[PDB]
This record gives C-alpha cells, sequence and structure tokens, in this order.
C-alpha cells in the first residue's frame, strides 16, 4: 500500500548506505630464547664394574 | 450521505447543496499533510 510503500522506501534508503571497511592487520610476535648448560663428568672402571 | 472512489481517491456525496456547502468544507478539512507518521525508523547502533 502507498503508505507502507513510502515507508519501506524510507527504511531501504537508510539501510542502503555504503559500508565502510576495515583492514584488520594482526601482528603476532613469537620471540623465544633458550639457554642450556649441561656439564658433568663421569668416571668409570668396567674391569671391576665401578 | 457519503461515497468515494480509491481508483480516483475522491469523495462523492449524496444530499443537500447544504451538504454540498458543509461537505465541500469537509472535502477541504481533511485533505492536508499526512504529518510524516514515521511509523517505522531504522536506528544505527553506535
Amino acid at each position: 500500500p502507498p503508505d507502507i510503500m513510502l515507508a519501506l522506501q524510507e527504511v531501504i534508503t537508510q539501510l542502503d548506505i555504503r559500508r565502510a571497511q576495515v583492514l584488520i592487520e594482526a601482528l603476532i610476535v613469537e620471540m623465544a630464547e633458550g639457554d642450556g648448560v649441561n656439564l658433568g663428568v663421569q668416571w668409570g672402571n668396567l674391569e671391576t664394574g665401578a | 450521505k457519503l461515497v468515494a472512489d480509491e481508483r480516483t481517491n475522491s469523495i462523492l456525496i449524496s444530499g443537500d447543496p447544504k451538504v454540498r456547502d458543509r461537505l465541500k468544507r469537509l472535502i477541504r478539512q481533511l485533505d492536508v499533510e499526512m504529518a510524516s507518521k514515521g511509523n517505522n525508523r531504522v536506528v544505527y547502533l553506535k
């Protein structure tokens, strides 16, 4: 109907705006640093299991 | 008494030329603005 029409037209004109758009730049920084020291002296005498 | 057509959207009348005076008065009385009911709105969420 002509009102419902004039109405739908005023709804469509306000929903029909351009959409802005986002450039989502994520920035994942995985920075890992490991430091091990093994130092250990092993004596052994297999003639007599020591 | 009273008629109209919504092909034309026109008041028809049956009766007096007094009914013609006063009901041309009411021909004119409710013709005006539709007062922009804004029955519906579209609110843009912030």
